[PDB]
């Protein structure tokens, strides 16, 4: 009852879904998704829920 | 405002992974999904809230 | 208590430090007070305060 | 205040001030914040404020 993402996995999936879209409008849509994944202090929140999510489920 | 970006985005999940089930990858439309889900999570929304004030700090200190 | 265990973490690395200072460890000071002082910031601090009600929710959650 | 701190360094270093601290009290309170340098929500968030602070000395 989470499942999570991580933004390694989720940033080469921007990068396939870009180069498989390259519908224009996609990759730019697609852009947006990779500048937030990309951004340091976004990474960071998004890294913070990842690992914790794992305890979370792990850990009882 | 911030929350334009990440409103957009939520939609542009949904609709980057309704090109990849309409062109037939549905592998990476989990991703959108899951990055979906999250970018909507309570918690996470928090986290993104405080990162954004940091951002303030950046763009506020001088 | 939370605030228990940070005051006591703040107090514990002025306590080490001086025990370093004091043997001729002046190296790992550094650490001790950017640990210590980042501890005190008002924005780490809201960072793990968030990261803390997660861990409620981890400890609660059954 | 904004010279980072960085747990690789700052967790060898209660390594060092672990052995180095033989009073006994001392090796429990720098266990004290090894444990929390070592948690892994704890390692998450200072690792925001690491980078972040970085960007923030840097600016334009």
């Amino acid at each position: 009852a989470v499942k999570i993402l991580e933004i390694e996995d989720l940033f080469s999936s921007l990068k396939h879904i870009q180069h498989t879209l390259v519908d224009s409008q996609s990759q730019e849509d697609i852009s947006l998704l990779l500048q937030l994944v990309q951004n340091k202090d976004f990474q960071n929140a998004f890294k913070i829920h990842n690992a914790i999510t794992v305890h979370m489920n792990k850990a009882s | 405002n911030p929350a334009a970006e990440k409103m957009q985005v939520l939609q542009v999940l949904d609709r980057l992974r309704g090109k990849l089930q309409e062109k037939g990858d549905t592998t990476q439309n989990e991703k959108l999904s899951a990055f979906y889900e999250t970018l909507k999570s309570p918690l996470f929304n928090q986290i993104l809230t405080l990162q954004q004030s940091i951002k303030q700090l950046k763009g506020q200190l001088s």
